[PDB]
Order: C-alpha cells, then structure tokens, then sequence
C-alpha cells in the first residue's frame, strides 16, 4: 500500500520530467514578482524573436520531440516526426 | 491529402483541388447517289403488274 504509493510518486515525478507544462498541485503560491530571468523555464514554448511570415508546420509525433531537432520518418499511417538528427 | 488538425499555431494545411473538363461531340455530314428512272419516261416501263426495267 504504502510502497505502492510511494512508487505511484516516483513513476509520476519520472513521467511529468518530460512534460513540458506538467499539472503540479502546490500548496503555496511561488513569489515571482522580480521581472528578471523568468524567461528560462521548459515551458516557454515558442521562440525568444519570432516573425509573423514564419512556417510553422504541425505533424504526428512519435516520442518526446519537444524543443529538439526533428526528422522525417515514412513508415499503414501518415509519416511522422521523430526526435534526431 | 488528409485534413490537417487545428492545435496550437499552425500555418501550413492542407488543399483542396480543382479542375475542369471540355466534353466535344462532332457530327458528321455524309451522302448516297442512287440511280433510277426519269419521271417523263414510266409510261413505256409500265408494265402489266410493276413498273421498271
């Protein structure tokens, strides 16, 4: 029971690492209020300068390919984008 | 191709296409000559039960 729970923890923090905006319930609220060096999180998705004429193209993804380079691969199903490069 | 899913920012999707077609039908114009018999000429044809030679 309590193992099992304790395992149930350990596997969930492993699973939410590779998360890029995990749902963490805290007890507190966190003091930000210092408008500097806020900017490097795993979440700010996006880039620091983006143009409005830029190419954003949206595929199926195999793994976890979050902010990282990506390749084609063709495999029935559409081909998709895989972590590499 | 298949229909591209809406999430996030997206600016490439798919298309769909269009094309036309010309349908033509021709019509021919074709002839015969056929021979026979003058029409002052039957009264020295005209025989007991038919008419020609």
């Amino acid at each position: 029971t309590t193992q099992l729970v304790k395992e149930y923890q350990e596997k969930r923090s492993k699973l939410e690492k590779f998360m890029k905006n995990p749902q963490h319930d805290a007890s507190l609220l966190s003091n930000s209020n210092e408008f500097r060096d806020k900017n490097v999180e795993f979440f700010a998705s996006g880039g620091t300068r983006t143009s409005k004429f830029d190419k954003l193209e949206n595929h199926p993804f195999l793994g976890y390919p979050y902010k990282r380079g990506v390749k084609r691969v063709i495999q029935h199903y559409e081909p998709h984008v895989e972590a590499g490069g | 191709a298949n229909p591209t899913t809406i999430a996030n920012e997206v600016n490439t999707i798919s298309t769909i296409g269009f094309s036309s077609e010309v349908v033509r039908l021709n019509y021919l114009k074709l002839q015969y000559k056929f021979r026979h018999l003058k029409q002052t000429s039957e009264k020295f044809y005209t025989s007991d039960s038919y008419i020609g030679d």
